């Protein structure tokens, strides 16, 4: 017949470096446009307030 | 003979590390309504335009 009585102490030092990257997107609004345009008059009379 | 005693080798549980990543946090951004003002008369006009001789 035996009887074992025990005790423990403990430390722990945990250092962590986390890198993360995320790319969100919406399928309805993927792109935005921009046009570079000029206006040409090949006619004979001038035209005003051109839209 | 001498008893093993068995104090165990495993320490704590993964469950704390599991809970760490288990973090959900806050997601999504404000959109749609914004402010909305708007005022001008490009919709309809009003000017005397009749016909005569």
């Amino acid at each position: 017949n035996s009887s074992t009585v025990a005790i423990d102490h403990s430390l722990s030092l945990a250092g962590e470096r986390t890198w993360a990257e995320t790319m969100g997107l919406n399928t309805a609004d993927t792109a935005r446009l921009n046009a570079n345009i000029r206006y040409v008059n090949t006619g004979t009379a001038p035209i005003y307030n051109v839209l | 003979v001498k008893k093993e005693a068995a104090e165990k080798l495993l320490e704590k549980v993964p469950s704390d590390v599991l809970e760490m990543y288990k973090a959900i946090g806050g997601k999504i951004y404000i959109v749609d309504g914004d402010i909305t003002k708007h005022i001008s008369l490009e919709a309809l006009s009003e000017d005397k335009k009749k016909i005569k001789d």
